[PDB]
C-alpha cells in the first residue's frame, strides 16, 4: 500500500527546485471520458474506476416522453442550409400544452417526489399571467390570479382548520380570511349568528364602502383608547378588515397582522384588503416589496425558495448583506418580466432555483423555448449554448438521442451546430444493425431530416478503428468515397473474388466508380479500375457472343478490348504476394482468352 | 469603379477603328489597372484584416480576368497571327548535327508541345515570388557563407552530410530551409539566373554545383533524378531537383496551384515527348539511359494531362476548376471553347451565370475579341449573349 | 456515483495517469516501473492485453490518438525519449521513437483529428516539439526551443474552430497560448496570475459556445479559470476558482458539460461546474 | 436584447427626466445593468467611462475650450491613473496586502520595487513609507517626492525637475526604477520610453502622462517637454490602430481614446465594432448631454467632419447622422426606442 503519512523530510525535499517534478511524481489526475465516465486511482492495493452520473431520483422516462414529443409537435424545420434549423413556434399556446400534461400526471402523482409540485406551481403562475377594454383584461387576471392564489393554499388551509380543533376566532377566523372560502366561514361564525354575508353573495356590491364604515369605527374605537380589554388577537383580526398592517398602539405594542404568512399570502393580503378593490399587480408587488426592505419594520416575509425556507438565515444584526446572494423563487421573477423588460433572465433561469441540485435542467430549458416564444430574448448567446449542451449532456448520461440532436438543432449557428452533432453521432451510433437502432434513424432522417450516408459514415470510422473490412467496404459503398474505396478493394477484395469466382459484386462495385464524372476524380482509376472491368466483362462477352451467333462486330470491340487489356496486365505493380499472384492469373487466363479470338477471326 | 464598362466600350470601340492586337492589349491592360486601383485602398485591422481578404478576394475577380487575358492574348496570336510560318530550316538536322540542332527540329516542328511550351512560359509569367531584401528567405540567410554555425561548432557540399549523417548544425539547418524555399519560390517563378544571383551572393556550393549546365545528357537527367530520389536533401530543394530532372517528388510540390501543377503535368508531358523524341531521334547513346524505367519516357496528352490537374487528392473536383475565369482561359488555351461558350450561353437559359456580376460582360468581350479576330463563334450565341449583357447594362 | 467494475492494474508502483479510449473500451496506464499497461475493459471485464516496456525511467504521461488512424498511442517519458506504439493485427509494436531532448519528456497530447495526426511534446527543457505524420514517410519535427524559462509542464490543444493553436503551462509562472502562423508556431498570448510553477494546462472541448476556456492549476494551489469571449481579440480574463492548501496536480475537463475535475496533494477530486449567473460552485467531492 | 436592457434604462431615464424628478444617472445606470448583465465587457467599460469621465464639470459655455483647459487634462489623468492603479492592485491581490501582493507579484512576473509598487498602486502614502524606509542612501529623492506629495497635482519645483533631468541624464542613464521615478519625476528622458519597465502599454502611456509639461514654460527646454497635441498627434495618427491591435481594441484602443481625451474618436471606432453600436450610442450621447461633444455642422458629411479654422485634429462628429443612423437599426419594432 501507499505509504499513510510521510510529509516532512519528503516535503522539504519536495519544495526543492532542482528536481520538484521528479520529486512531485506521486501526483495523479487523469479526469473523463466519454458519456461523464470517471477515471480515477485508488488482497492487492493498486487503482480503481467507477462511473459517474446523475443518479438523483434517476428514473423518469415517461415526463421526457411526454413534453419532447409535444415540443417537437410545436416546433418548425428550416432546411434552407446543409444542416437544418428548428425554431418554436411563436406562442402557440404552448403555456396551455404544459398545463394539460401537468394535469395528466396529477392522475399518478399523488406517489411522486416534490419537483413535481414546484413545477406544477410554477407553470400555473405563469398561466395566471403571461398565458393569454383593458380594465375588464385586467380585471380577469386579477380574478385567475385569486382563484390560483385560493388553489395553492388550499390544501393547507384544510389541514391547519383540522388542528385547530375547539375553533378560535383569533387563528381560526385568520386563516380562513387569508385562504378565501367565505362561503364555509359564514357557517363557521353561525357560532354568533351571521348571514349579512349570504346579502353579500346576493348581491357582490359596495363591499369596498362597507369595509371602509367598519375600519373607520375601528379606527375611532383605537383613538377612544376602548377595544384594549377585548381578545388580543381579535383586535389583531379587526385591524386586518381595517386596513393597517403593522399597528403601534398606546401600549407601544408592536400588532403585526402580517407575521406567521408565507411571502405569498403576505403579498395577497396586500392585494385585496389593504389596496383597493380596483389596483394593478405591479403597485402591489413593488408595496410588498417595499414592505420586507423594511422603512419601520420589515413586516413582510423575504421571497424565500420553497426548499431554503426550512432555515432562514440567522439575520444576527445584519440581514440586508445575505439577501444580496440569496435567490427568490422563479414567479417574483415572472411578474416582474411580466410587468416591464429590465431583469436578468439568467438569474430567472437558474436550476436551483426550483431544485437544490445544478444537475436538472428540463423547466429551466422549457421555461427558455416559452420566453423565446414570448418576444423575450434578452439572453446572451453565450448562456443559451451553455444551457443547451448541459441539457444535451443529461439527456446523454441517462442515455437519450434525438431529443438532445433537437435541442443541439436549436442553436442559431450553422457551422458550430453541424460539427457538434456530427460528433454526437459518431460517438453513439452503433455498427450492429438492432430494432431500436433502425428505429432511431429512422425517426432522425423521417423527422429531423438527416442522412444516412452521414450515418454510414460514422459506421466506417467505428469499423476502420477496430472494425472489419467487410463492413467498413459496404458502408464506405453508400458514403460516396472515391479513393479510399477504390484503394481497399483493388489490394484485397479482388484477388479474393477472382480467386473465387464472384464477379458480379466486384462488377457492381466498379461499374459505379466508372461513370463520366467519377471516374474524372478517382485516381489510379484508369489503371486498376480499367484492367478489372475489362477482364470481367471480356469474360462475359466472350460467352455470350459464341453462344449467340458470334457477331462480327462484337467480335472486334472484343479483340481491340484483349489488346489493351495485355498492354496492361504487363504494367501491374506489385507491392505484396497477392499481386503477384492475382496478376499471374489474370495473365493466362487473357491469353487463353486471346487465342480462343485468335482463332475464331482468322481462321 | 462601377464604370468598368466604360473602359471596354472604348475599348473595343478604338478598336472599332483600330486593330485587333491593341484591342486585346487594351483589355488587358484595363483589367490590371482596374485590379491595382482595387488593391489601392485596403486597409486591414486584426479583425478588418478578414474584411480586406474579401476584397482582396473580390478584386481577384479582376485578378483572373487580367490573367484571363493575357494567357487567352497571347495564345490567340501565337494561334492565329502570322508568327507560325517559318521555313523547315530550324527542323533541318545531320548526323553531325549536335543535341541543340535537334531540338531546334523538335522546337520548330511539333506544334502541340511547344504550345504546352507556352503554356509553361505562362505558367512562369504569373509568378509569385518572395522579396530579396525583405524576406528572411536571403535576406536573414546572408551569411558569409552557408553553415557558418556548423563550422563554429566543429572547431569548437552536399557531399558532406549524405556521407557523414549526424553532424550537422540547426542554425544552418534553418537557414537552409529558409533558402530552399526561397529557391523554390524563384525558380518554379522561372527567375533563372535571378535565383543563380542568389546562390551565387551566398555561395551554396551545392546549389551552384547542381545547377550550373547550360544544357550523356540522359545520363546526367537518369543521375539528378536518382539523387532527388536519394533522401536526406531538404524539401524545397529535393522538389527542385525532382523537377529539373524530370519526376515529380512532393515536398514543396506540396504547394502547386492548379497553374502550378498544371505546369507540372504540362513539362512532364514536354520532357517524356523531349525524351522520346531524342530516342527517334537516336542521336543520344544507350548507356545514357543508364535507369530506362525509373525516368518515365513515355508523355500524357493534353486531355489526361487536365484531368489529372483537375482530380483532386480527395478524389474531388478542383475549386480552382469549378472557378470560371480560369476555366474559360483553359478551354481557350485547350483549344475546346467553342464549346464552352455554347455551355455559357445555355447556362445563362438554363439558370447558370446569372448572379455573376462580371460573367456576363466578360463572355460579351471575350466572344467580341474571338469573333472579331476571326468567324468562329456563331452569330446565335453571340446575339443570346448580347442582348442579355446589354439588358443589363442599359439597367 | 455508483461503481463499476474494479480492475487489477497488476502494478508495481504508483500509476503516475491514465486516460481512456474515443469509444470509452479501453484504458491505458503508466507507472514508475518503466512499464505502459493497455486494459480492454469491456463489459465488466479487466483484461489486460499488452505490456509495453520500452523506457529506461518513469513514464509520465500516456495519449489515445481518434480512432480514423488506427490504434495510435503515445507515451513520454523521463528517458528523453517519446515512444509511439501502433497496434497492428492485436500486436503492439513501437513504430517510432523521437530521442530529440535533452531532459525529461513530461506530457503528450493529440491534436484534433481535422488538422492531421500531430502530437505535441513538452519537456524540461523548455522546449516543445511538433511530430507530424503525413502518410508516407516519416515524421516531421518543427522544435520550438526556448518557449519556457525553466521548463514545460503541459501541453493542451484547442478544439477545432482551421487555426491550429495549442497552450502550454511552464515553471515559469507563465501560460503561453500558441498559434501557427505561416506553417511557423509562434508566441500569441503570455497570461499571467500564477505566482509558483503552472502543474497542468488544458483548454476546454467548447461545444457550442463563442467563449474559449482555459484551465490552469499551480503549485500554490490557486485554480484559474481562463476565458476569452471573441476568439479574434485574444483578450483572457482569469476567474479564481478555490485556492486549495496542497498543490494541485492536473486539470481535465469533460467533453459533454464541461465539468472541471481538479486534484489535489490532498488526495481528492473536487467537480467544479459553473452556473448560469457566472459562479463557479463544486458539486462532490471524490477522495480517494 | 443586451439592447432591451439599455432600452428600459432609456425608457426609465426618460420618463424621470420628463416627470421632472430627481436626475437620473445614466453613467451609474449603464454601468449597473452592466453588473448585472454577466458581460465582463460591459462591466470594465462602463466602469472605465464612468470612473475616467467622474470628474469636475465646467460649462462655461464652452464645451471644447472647457474639455480642454488644461485642468481638464489634469483631472483627466487624475481620475485614469488612479484607477489604473487601482486595477492593477486588485490584481495584486491575486498574487497575494498591499505590499505583500506587491512583493509576491514582483514575484509572479518571476526599495525602488516597493516605491514603484506604490506609484503603480496609486500610494503615494506607501511611497513615502519605502522613502523614509531608504532614504539613507538616495538622499535628495525623498525631499523631491515629499514636495511631489505637498503639491497635489504631483507637480515638482522647476529648479527640482532640472535637477531629476540631470540626475538621471548623469546616474540614472546606465538602476531602471530610479530612471524611470526620475525622468517621470523631473520631465526628463521624455523621449525614452524606458523600456527597462515599461511593460504595458497603457502604463506607458500613463508615465508620458506624468512626464507632460503643460504649462508654456518658455524657459523649458526644447525636448524634455510633453505637449498635449504631440502626444495625442503620435498617439492617434502616429501609433495607430493596427499597432495596438485592433482585435483586442475593442476594450483596449478605445480605452486608451477615451482616457487620452479622444472622444469623439473612441467613439468612431466603437461605433464601428458591431458589438458595440448601442454602446457606443450610449456614451456619445451621455457626453453631449453633459455637452460635451463638439459636434459637426454638416449632417451629410462624414461621421467626423472637421471645420475650417478649428484647432488643428480638433474632431466634429455628426451626431445627428449617428444617432439617426443607430436609431435606423431598431425602427422597424420599437419606435418607442
Amino acid at each position: 500500500e501507499l505509504v499513510p503519512l510521510e510529509k516532512s523530510v519528503t516535503h522539504g525535499r519536495g519544495s526543492l527546485l532542482i528536481d520538484m517534478g521528479l520529486f512531485m511524481g506521486r501526483s495523479f489526475r487523469v479526469g473523463w471520458g466519454p458519456n461523464w465516465t470517471l477515471v480515477h486511482n485508488g488482497s492487492p492495493f493498486k487503482v480503481h474506476m467507477e462511473k459517474l452520473s446523475l443518479e438523483q431520483k434517476s428514473r423518469e422516462l415517461q415526463s421526457y416522453l411526454m413534453p419532447l414529443e409535444i415540443e417537437l409537435k410545436n416546433s418548425s424545420v428550416d432546411r434552407s442550409a446543409q444542416c437544418p434549423h428548428f425554431k418554436p413556434n411563436a406562442g402557440v399556446a404552448a403555456i396551455h400544452d404544459y398545463a394539460g400534461w401537468v394535469r395528466n400526471l396529477s392522475n399518478e402523482a399523488g406517489e411522486l417526489e416534490a419537483v413535481v409540485k414546484q413545477w406544477g406551481l410554477t407553470w400555473t403562475l405563469c398561466e395566471s399571467l403571461w398565458g393569454q377594454n383593458e380594465y375588464v383584461r385586467n380585471l380577469e387576471r386579477r380574478k385567475a390570479f385569486s382563484h390560483w392564489l385560493a388553489h395553492t393554499a388550499e390544501e393547507r388551509i384544510e389541514e391547519e382548520v383540522s388542528l385547530y380543533g375547539p375553533e378560535r376566532h383569533v387563528e381560526a377566523v385568520f386563516s380562513f380570511l387569508t385562504g378565501g372560502r367565505i362561503s364555509d366561514a359564514c357557517r363557521l361564525a353561525q357560532k354568533s349568528g351571521d348571514h349579512r354575508l349570504s346579502l353579500l353573495l346576493s348581491q357582490m356590491v359596495g363591499s369596498q364602502e362597507m369595509r371602509e364604515l367598519i375600519s373607520l369605527q375601528l379606527v375611532d374605537w383605537n383613538k377612544l383608547q376602548v377595544d384594549h380589554y377585548i381578545q388580543e388577537e381579535r383586535l389583531r383580526v379587526f385591524c386586518l378588515l381595517s386596513g393597517t398592517p403593522v399597528w403601534r398602539s398606546s401600549d407601544n405594542r408592536s400588532i403585526n397582522v402580517c407575521s406567521q404568512l408565507d411571502w405569498k399570502r403576505t403579498l395577497a393580503v396586500h392585494l385585496w384588503y389593504m389596496l383597493p378593490p380596483t389596483a394593478t399587480i405591479a403597485q402591489a408587488l413593488r408595496l410588498y416589496e417595499r414592505a420586507f426592505q423594511e422603512h419601520g419594520e420589515p413586516y413582510a416575509c423575504y421571497p424565500l425558495p420553497p426548499y431554503l425556507e426550512d432555515c432562514s438565515i440567522s439575520l444576527g444584526d445584519e440581514p440586508s448583506a445575505k439577501f444580496s446572494s440569496l435567490q427568490r423563487d422563479v414567479c417574483v421573477h415572472l411578474l416582474k418580466l411580466y410587468s416591464e423588460r429590465q431583469y436578468d433572465l439568467c438569474q430567472l433561469l437558474d436550476p436551483s432555483s426550483v431544485t437544490p441540485d445544478p444537475l436538472d435542467y428540463r423547466l429551466s430549458w422549457h421555461l427558455w423555448m416559452v420566453l423565446q416564444a414570448l418576444n423575450y430574448t434578452h439572453l446572451s448567446e453565450h448562456r443559451q449554448g451553455t444551457l443547451h449542451a448541459s441539457y444535451a449532456a443529461q439527456l446523454e448520461n441517462v442515455g437519450l438521442w434525438e431529443w438532445a440532436i433537437f435541442v443541439l438543432l436549436h442553436i442559431p449557428h450553422p457551422h458550430i451546430r453541424e460539427a457538434g452533432v456530427r460528433e454526437l453521432l459518431n460517438r453513439q451510433c452503433v455498427v450492429r444493425e438492432s430494432p431500436e437502432s433502425l428505429a432511431k434513424e429512422n425517426f432522425l432522417i423521417h423527422r429531423l431530416c438527416v442522412p444516412a450516408q452521414w450515418v454510414h459514415e460514422a459506421k466506417a470510422i467505428r469499423s476502420r478503428r477496430d472494425g472489419d473490412r467487410h463492413k467498413e467496404a459496404l458502408y464506405l459503398l453508400k458514403g460516396h468515397q472515391w479513393n479510399p474505396c477504390h484503394k481497399l478493394v483493388t489490394r484485397h477484395l479482388a484477388a479474393d473474388a477472382v480467386i473465387n469466382e464472384n464477379y458480379r459484386y466486384l462488377q457492381s462495385f466498379l461499374g459505379e466508380l466508372s461513370n463520366p464524372e467519377h471516374c474524372k476524380h478517382i485516381q489510379d482509376w484508369e489503371t486498376a479500375g480499367k484492367v478489372y472491368l475489362d477482364y470481367i466483362r471480356v469474360i462475359d462477352m466472350l460467352n455470350l457472343i459464341q453462344q449467340d451467333e458470334s457477331s462480327g462486330c462484337e467480335l472486334e470491340k472484343l479483340h481491340t478490348k484483349v489488346m489493351s487489356l495485355c498492354k496492361w496486365v504487363e504494367l501491374i505493380h506489385c507491392y505484396t504476394a497477392k499481386d503477384r499472384l492475382a496478376q499471374s492469373e489474370m495473365a493466362k487466363r487473357v491469353a487463353n482468352i486471346l487465342r480462343v479470338v485468335l482463332s475464331l477471326q482468322q481462321p | 469603379t462601377m464604370s468598368m464598362y466604360p473602359d471596354f466600350l472604348k475599348s473595343f470601340l478604338e478598336h472599332p477603328s483600330s486593330a485587333v492586337f491593341e484591342l486585346i492589349e487594351q483589355y488587358e491592360a484595363t483589367c490590371n489597372t482596374q485590379i491595382t486601383l482595387l488593391k489601392k485602398i485596403v486597409k486591414r485591422v486584426t479583425p478588418g484584416q478578414q474584411k480586406f481578404s474579401k476584397t482582396a478576394s473580390i478584386l481577384w475577380l479582376l485578378q483572373q480576368e487580367m490573367v484571363t487575358w493575357r494567357l487567352i492574348a497571347a495564345l490567340y496570336r501565337d494561334r492565329i497571327q502570322s508568327a507560325l510560318e517559318e521555313e523547315n530550316m530550324f527542323e533541318i538536322a545531320a548526323p553531325n548535327a549536335s543535341e541543340k540542332t535537334i531540338v531546334d527540329k523538335l522546337f520548330q516542328r511539333d506544334t502541340l508541345v511547344r504550345q504546352s511550351q507556352l503554356v509553361v512560359d505562362w505558367l512562369e509569367s504569373i509568378a509569385k515570388d518572395e522579396v530579396g531584401d525583405f524576406s528572411d528567405n536571403i535576406e536573414y540567410y546572408a551569411k558569409s557563407v552557408y553553415w557558418e554555425n556548423t563550422l563554429h561548432t566543429l572547431k569548437q557540399d552536399p557531399d558532406a552530410p549524405i556521407r557523414q549523417k549526424l553532424p550537422l548544425d540547426d542554425l544552418d539547418r534553418e537557414d537552409d530551409i529558409r533558402l530552399l524555399k526561397y529557391l523554390f519560390t524563384l525558380i518554379r517563378a522561372g527567375m533563372t539566373d535571378e535565383a543563380q544571383r542568389l546562390c551565387k551572393r551566398c555561395g551554396q556550393a551545392w546549389r551552384a554545383a547542381t545547377l550550373e549546365g547550360w544544357k550523356y545528357r540522359c545520363v546526367w537527367k537518369t543521375c539528378c533524378w536518382r539523387m532527388a530520389e536519394d533522401e536526406q536533401f531538404n524539401k524545397y530543394e529535393r522538389a527542385i531537383y525532382a523537377t529539373l530532372s524530370g519526376n515529380l517528388k512532393q515536398l514543396l510540390p506540396v504547394c502547386e496551384s492548379w497553374e502550378d501543377t498544371v505546369w507540372a503535368h504540362f513539362k512532364v508531358m514536354v520532357d517524356s515527348l523531349v525524351e522520346q523524341e531524342i530516342r527517334a531521334s537516336i542521336i543520344s547513346f544507350n548507356e545514357a539511359n543508364e535507369l530506362p524505367r525509373e525516368y518515365l519516357e513515355a508523355n500524357w496528352t493534353l486531355d489526361s494531362v487536365f484531368e489529372e490537374l483537375q482530380a483532386t487528392d480527395k478524389k474531388r473536383v478542383l475549386e480552382e476548376n469549378r472557378e470560371h475565369y480560369h476555366i474559360i482561359q483553359k478551354f481557350v488555351i485547350l483549344a475546346d471553347v467553342d464549346g464552352l461558350m455554347d455551355e455559357f450561353s445555355e447556362w445563362l437559359s438554363n439558370g447558370k451565370n446569372l448572379l455573376l456580376g462580371h460573367l456576363l460582360r466578360f463572355m460579351t468581350h471575350l466572344l467580341l475579341f474571338f469573333r472579331t479576330l476571326g468567324l468562329q463563334a456563331k452569330e446565335e450565341v453571340s446575339v443570346e449573349v448580347l442582348k442579355t449583357y446589354i439588358q443589363r447594362l442599359i439597367n | 456515483v455508483s461503481v463499476i467494475n474494479t480492475v487489477d492494474t497488476s502494478h508495481e508502483d504508483m500509476i503516475h495517469d491514465a486516460q481512456m479510449d474515443y469509444y470509452g473500451i479501453r484504458l491505458a496506464t503508466c507507472s514508475s516501473d518503466r512499464s505502459v499497461k493497455i486494459f480492454d475493459v469491456k463489459n465488466g471485464g479487466q483484461i489486460l492485453i499488452a505490456d509495453l516496456r520500452g523506457h529506461e525511467g518513469p513514464v509520465w504521461q500516456v495519449a489515445w490518438a481518434h480512432p480514423m488512424y488506427g490504434n495510435i498511442l503515445a507515451s513520454c517519458s523521463y528517458d528523453r525519449k517519446v515512444i509511439i506504439w501502433k497496434e497492428e493485427n492485436g500486436t503492439w509494436e513501437k513504430t517510432y521513437e523521437y530521442t530529440g531532448h535533452d531532459s525529461s519528456v513530461n506530457s503528450v497530447c493529440w491534436a484534433p483529428h481535422d488538422f492531421g495526426l500531430l502530437l505535441a511534446c513538452g519537456s524540461s527543457d523548455g522546449a516543445i516539439s511538433i511530430l507530424t505524420y503525413t502518410g508516407d514517410g516519416p515524421w516531421e519535427v518543427k522544435k520550438i526551443s526556448n518557449a519556457h524559462t525553466i521548463g514545460c509542464n503541459a501541453v493542451s490543444w484547442a478544439p477545432s474552430v482551421y487555426i491550429k493553436r495549442f497552450v502550454s503551462g511552464g515553471c515559469d509562472n507563465l501560460v503561453k497560448i500558441w498559434r501557427e502562423e505561416d506553417g511557423q508556431w509562434k508566441e500569441d498570448q503570455k497570461l499571467e496570475a500564477h505566482s509558483d510553477w503552472v502543474r497542468d494546462v488544458a483548454w476546454a472541448p467548447s461545444i457550442g459556445l463563442p467563449t474559449s476556456t482555459i484551465a490552469s492549476c499551480s503549485q500554490d494551489g490557486r485554480v484559474y479559470i481562463w476565458t476569452s469571449d471573441d476568439a479574434a481579440t485574444n483578450c483572457w480574463t482569469p476567474k479564481l476558482l478555490h485556492k486549495f492548501n496542497d498543490v494541485v496536480w492536473h486539470v481535465s475537463w469533460s467533453i459533454t458539460a464541461n465539468i472541471l475535475a481538479v486534484s489535489g496533494g490532498d488526495n481528492k477530486v473536487t467537480l467544479w461546474k459553473e452556473s448560469v449567473d457566472g459562479q463557479w460552485a463544486c458539486i462532490s467531492d471524490v477522495n480517494k | 436584447n443586451v439592447e432591451m436592457a439599455y432600452a428600459r434604462q432609456m425608457y426609465m431615464y426618460n420618463e424621470k427626466v420628463v416627470s421632472g424628478h430627481l436626475q437620473p444617472s445614466l453613467v451609474d445606470l449603464c454601468t449597473e445593468a452592466a453588473e448585472r448583465l454577466d458581460d465582463k465587457n460591459v462591466s470594465d467599460l462602463w466602469v472605465m467611462v464612468k470612473q475616467m469621465t467622474d470628474v469636475p464639470l465646467i460649462p462655461a459655455s464652452d464645451t471644447l475650450k472647457s474639455r480642454c483647459s488644461g485642468q481638464m487634462q489634469m483631472a483627466f489623468v487624475r481620475q485614469a491613473l488612479n484607477y489604473l492603479e487601482q486595477s492593477y492592485k486588485n490584481y495584486t491581490l491575486i498574487s497575494v496586502g498591499t505590499y505583500n501582493l506587491v512583493r509576491s507579484f514582483l514575484n509572479i512576473r518571476l526599495v525602488w520595487a516597493l516605491i514603484y509598487y506604490c506609484m503603480r498602486c496609486g500610494d503615494l502614502m506607501a511611497a513615502q513609507q519605502v522613502v523614509n524606509r531608504a532614504q539613507h542612501q538616495l538622499g535628495d529623492f525623498k525631499n523631491c517626492f515629499q514636495e511631489y506629495i505637498h503639491n497635489k497635482d504631483r507637480r515638482l519645483s522647476p529648479t527640482t525637475e532640472n535637477k531629476l533631468r540631470l540626475h538621471y541624464r548623469r546616474a540614472v542613464r546606465a538602476d531602471p526604477y530610479k530612471r524611470a521615478v526620475y525622468c517621470i519625476i523631473g520631465r526628463c528622458d521624455v523621449s525614452d520610453n524606458h523600456s527597462e519597465v515599461a511593460d504595458k502599454t497603457e502604463d506607458y502611456l500613463w508615465l508620458k502622462l506624468s512626464q507632460v509639461c503643460f504649462e508654456d514654460e518658455a524657459n523649458s527646454s526644447p525636448q524634455d517637454r510633453l505637449t498635449l497635441p504631440q502626444f495625442q498627434k503620435q498617439l492617434f495618427e502616429d501609433y495607430g490602430e493596427s499597432h495596438f491591435a485592433v482585435n483586442q481594441q475593442p476594450y483596449l484602443y478605445f480605452q486608451v481614446l477615451f482616457l487620452t481625451a479622444q472622444f469623439e474618436a473612441a467613439i468612431a471606432f466603437l461605433f464601428r465594432l458591431e458589438r458595440t453600436r448601442c454602446h457606443a450610442v450610449h456614451v456619445a450621447l451621455a457626453l453631449f448631454e453633459l455637452k460635451l461633444l463638439l459636434k459637426s455642422t454638416g449632417q451629410s458629411a462624414q461621421l467626423l467632419s472637421q471645420e475650417p479654422g478649428e484647432p488643428q485634429g480638433v474632431r466634429r462628429l455628426n451626431f445627428i447622422r449617428l444617432l439617426m443612423l443607430y436609431t435606423r437599426k431598431f425602427e422597424p419594432t420599437d419606435p418607442r426606442e
